RNA sequence: AUCAGCUUGUUGGUGGGGUGAUGGCCUACCAAGGCGACGACGGGUAGCCGGCCUGAGAGGGUGACCGGCCACACUGGGACUGAGAUACGGCCCAGACUCCUACGGGAGGCAGCAGUGGGGAAUAUUGCACAAUGGGCGCAAGCCUGAUGCAGCGACGCCGCGUGAGGGAUGACGGCCUUCGGGUUGUAAACCUCUUUCAGCACAGACGAAGCGCAAGUGACGGUAUGUGCAGAAGAAGGACCGGCCAACUACGUGCCAGCAGCCGCGGUAAUACGUAGGGUCCGAGCGUUGUCCGGAAUUACUGGGCGUAAAGAGCUCGUAGGUGGUUUGUCGCGUUGUUCGUGAAAACUCACAGCUUAACUGUGGGCGUGCGGGCGAUACGGGCAGACUAGAGUACUGCAGGGGAGACUGGAAUUCCUGGUGUAGCGGUGGAAUGCGCAGAUAUCAGGAGGAACACCGGUGGCGAAGGCGGGUCUCUGGGCAGUAACUGACGCUGAGGAGCGAAAGCGUGGGGAGCGAACAGGAUUAGAUACCCUGGUAGUCCACGCCGUAAACGGUGGGUACUAGGUGUGGGUUUCCUUGGGAUCCGUGCCGUAGCUAACGCAUUAAGUACCCCGCCUGGGGAGUACGGCCGCAAGG
RNA sequence: UCGAAGGUGGGAUCGGCGAUUGGGACGAAGUCGUAACAAGGUAGCCGUACCGGAAGGUGCGGCUGGAUCA
């Protein structure tokens, strides 16, 4: 706007916008997880969520989501963490990879396959 | 009064759009050579100058078609003070797809796009009508 | 729109003359809240033309779907629109606006193909069209941007209407290219005629 | 426009006054 | 594309004293004459 | 700038010194500057580039390989040697660490190639050669070379090839749906011929070497590549997805569970959205997920956006830097432009061609290298200089209108109290009442007195002021506007970041004043309950003097300037032509209606939100929040 | 003379933790009222001051983004 008030001072982008603060821009981080409770989303979606709040290496303390049916892990297991998004409970934008380090892979899954970290059936 | 040539395209817009015959315009170098393109391509009819308060005038009949329509489809100034836009040879830009004309005031004078290509020479762009 | 095929022993289907192209760009049921709850209608906005380059633009109201497209033809049928082109491109480029829709419809070389969205790529695909490009900007919408394409090919206008407006003989109002185009368009033009008469 | 968005504004203009009500005391002593 | 005009406070070298302020003096690059006199000027066109 | 001042070898001079060379590089004296809102000095982050990725381009991101520069070599100083030094595998010192010691003292330095531990989501062998190319020393032979040449390892990437081909039914077995007819898998399979790349086993076996060598030999890769043979469909397919976007649907199983999901959203016993099955679709030695970037995003809009009500016009002016500039003659050639020279290494990129069975890949020749510097040319436009002009701007002169402002003096009606009459039981108040004032003489009425504040009528869609704002009168001092003439000056204009000034009400300080009204504060009433409305009382305040504060729906919700764009009708100020106050024409003002044009719509519409130019402010989803932290101003409230 | 490390000193500045405390966001479902939207039952809103368990109430000036029309 009035070209010589942008040679002054004018048009700089606004902001980065950081999705994950995991840290470092790293895909996934193995953790230390602890307290697995499960948890009540918003008021259209009523059920029961299995969610464990982990401890990534980066230091900082998460709360992740736990897909699949069940979960291997109890307290103290190492489990590696990547970045997600469940809109369903506020909060928690992290999800357990099924088929890791600790966390064993889901059980009878025989169609999704890849997540949930079904080995192939002999 | 900040601009001589914004006032008087303008005054050709005004003019243009309210359906008028002719208009009076304080008369200076610039808008001579600008009327004497207009009247070279024949977006305009034809102008005079008249002596007037203290300085002369320019009146400008304007060219209309077979019935109530418009020779002139628009004017924009381009090369405004605080953006004045310089042109290479390379591209005199091409107005309307060619349709239209640039009014383009080289160190020959004041040429068309079209002239301000064949005859070799750019360095400024000014308003360009279709 | 759905159940169209079938084949029926009565008088006629009225199959006729004038097989044209028609587009039906979109359609959103429309609710009235009256005394008791809602009523619902249908708007389809039809698209008709023929490969020379006319155009139609109907707008159909009525609380059936297939209703409301044969209004829309009907309503296009009334009000068709001539758009001037070079062979099969756009003349120059330009932007139009219905009130909120921003198109700019630009030509290119032939074979690049109708770049556009898809209101602007039904209106361009029912005209004489096969080679242009445009783009949607503002307004995000089928209507305005369908009647933002057709105030856009309004302000369309011929080599030669622009060198009538001036006075100048052509030559002297196109560059030259363009006019080449104009003999590759006409010559095939009489090539594909002169096949059409034998 | 509406009067909606002029009193939610207003809403947290009043909470922060009272705010500043309670607090004066205690923000001239622990600033001192 | 705005044609900015620019200032440029650069130093420079009278060995008779010929220049005053308000001046219209020339320039020339030379040695590095100190730590940032860079200019000698030669023939001073107009006195304030 | 939530970092505004920093600097004393710091800025310049002279004499020395030092250096390969100029020089506060150094030193003695002398002078006292220098650098900064074109962001100095501080803070945060960062090797820079040819390039790479993305993009229509403009631009955005990035600096891996390959290539060019720079800085460093355990941390921090220092010199020496030398043509040349951050001296990685040199020296000296001080540290931190590892190790040897007969305790006196020594030794180390993978950010060389391998390799180990650690950290980590994650990144390879303690390989073979100097045959080729580069490098060193040597007369040469030759010797050295973890540069390099190659090999190993990982689908880590890009490209190519394979897992067969042809025949084959009114379409078998099996599977799952079904309207119980059948339908799909499916020409697919079994079978019947045929062909074998690539893996397999054989035998032959390179080019890279117009090389080196005076020796007779010499290829690390290598018995590899590649040939010619043999046997036989023979050893070779998977992953995601199938509500919508978005190619692809049915059944069974659980029925707000278990789960899904990129957003919209699917699960409450008939889910094409969850799990399993058939089937389909899309890719294919891969296919999905996560992360990071560009795109779509015209969603920071130079190209290419906005600000009446959607986010967005500073409360209003004056003015510093800045930006911008009417008419016209000359000159300069700084912007602009034309042309030629030089340069923009190679690679990449793009076009053509050649080479490898093709391709990726590599090479050759153009273009690209959007730029910069030198020479020569042009002078319309911008600018500089030197001039000229009167239309913008300002001044003089003649009038004219006005709650413009300040100071001073004064006027009456009304309310309240006071003294005194006249005079009695109620007055006041309300939707209805009661607290209340009365019976000690109230309210009522008459006379007089005090004191304060506000100015009925004129007076309204009206005047003036930049905006707040301004109405009893008179006097004194002072500000602006408008018109008319054109006498003068001759572009002195416009805007204006920061900056100073003015700025309702409430509030604040010190000193006065205090009738009416009156927050707070009482009582009464209403009510479930009133910390409320309504009633009775009532302090700060409202008033004046002197200062603060700086806020408002400070609103036309519309920054300032300028030119133009159909009209119609009111009213305010002033000039003139005509009828002779009426009408016209004109300049300035303020309203109502209305075209064109504009707008998302309502609306605006010569007093623009229309058409254009100049400068400023400001906006970038909603909350969090005009809040914290920090600073500035303020007596405080707070801004 | 210069001089790295070391020592003493008083500060700048960036953070981490801190008993207690302020507010903020989300939760359903709880308690208390009903402030706003219709003249929302006292038109609403802005500034400011004071008060109140809370929404709020009142004063002073302003505004139509106010209503019916005395």
């Amino acid at each position: 706007p009035t070209i010589q008030q942008l040679v002054r001072k004018g048009r700089r982008d606004k902001i980065a916008k950081v999705k994950t603060a995991a840290l470092k821009g790293s895909p996934q981080r193995r953790g230390v997880c602890t307290r697995v409770y499960t948890t009540t989303p918003k008021k259209p979606n009523s059920a029961l969520r299995k969610v464990a709040r982990v401890k990534l290496t980066s230091q900082v303390e998460v709360t992740a989501y736990i897909p699949g049916e069940g979960h291997n892990l109890q307290e103290h297991s190492m489990v590696l963490v990547r970045g997600g998004r469940v809109k369903d409970l506020p909060g928690v934008r992290y999800k357990i990879i099924r088929g890791s380090l600790d966390t064993q892979g889901v059980k009878n899954r025989k169609q999704a396959r890849s997540r949930y970290g079904a080995k192939k059936e002999k | 009064m900040t601009d001589p040539i914004a006032d008087f395209l303008t005054r050709l817009r005004n003019a243009n759009s309210a359906y008028h015959d002719e208009v009076t315009l304080p008369h200076s170098k610039l808008k001579a050579n600008i009327a004497e393109i207009l009247k070279r391509e024949g977006y305009i009819s034809d102008y005079r100058t008249e002596d007037a308060r203290v300085g002369k005038s320019l009146v400008v009949q304007l060219k209309y078609g077979p019935s109530r329509e418009r020779s002139i489809a628009g004017l924009r100034r381009v090369s405004k003070p605080g953006l004045r836009v310089y042109a290479k040879s390379t591209n005199l830009p091409r107005v309307l797809g060619g349709l239209g004309v640039a009014i383009i005031s080289t160190s020959s004078g004041l040429l068309t796009d079209r002239q301000a290509a064949r005859q070799g020479v750019g360095g400024e762009v000014l308003a360009y009508v279709w | 729109r759905g159940r169209r095929d079938d084949r029926g022993g009565r008088g006629r289907d009225g199959g006729d003359k004038s097989n044209y192209i028609e587009r039906v760009v979109s359609i959103n049921r429309v609710s009235k809240v009256v005394k008791g709850g809602r009523r619902f209608s249908f708007t389809a906005l039809v698209i008709v033309g023929d490969g020379k380059g006319m155009v139609g633009v109907g707008y159909g109201k009525a609380k059936e779907v297939p209703a409301a497209i044969a209004k829309g033809v009907e309503e296009a049928r009334k009000n068709f629109f001539r758009v001037p082109l070079i062979g099969s491109t756009i003349t120059h480029p330009v932007q139009g606006e219905a009130a909120a829709g921003v198109v700019m419809l630009r030509p290119a070389s032939p074979g690049t193909g109708v770049i556009a969205g898809g209101a602007a790529r039904a209106v361009l695909e029912c005209a004489g069209v096969h080679d242009i490009l445009a783009k949607s900007l503002g307004s995000d919408n089928a209507i305005n941007v369908v009647h933002a394409t057709v105030a856009a090919l309004k302000l369309l206008q011929r080599p030669e209407e622009v060198a009538a407006r001036r006075g100048l003989p052509i030559e002297d109002v196109a560059p030259a290219g363009m006019l080449k185009a104009r003999r590759e368009s006409e010559a095939l033009a009489a090539a594909a005629a002169r096949e059409g008469s034998a | 426009g509406s009067v909606i968005k002029k009193r939610r504004k207003r809403m947290s203009k009043k909470k922060h006054r009272k705010l500043l009500r309670r607090t004066r005391v205690q923000r001239r002593k622990l600033g001192k | 594309g705005k044609i900015i005009r620019t200032t440029k406070k650069v130093k420079a070298h009278d060995e008779n004293g010929e220049a005053g302020i308000g001046d219209r003096v020339s320039l020339m690059e030379t040695r590095p004459l100190s730590a940032t006199k860079r200019w000698r000027l030669v023939e001073i066109l107009e006195k304030a």
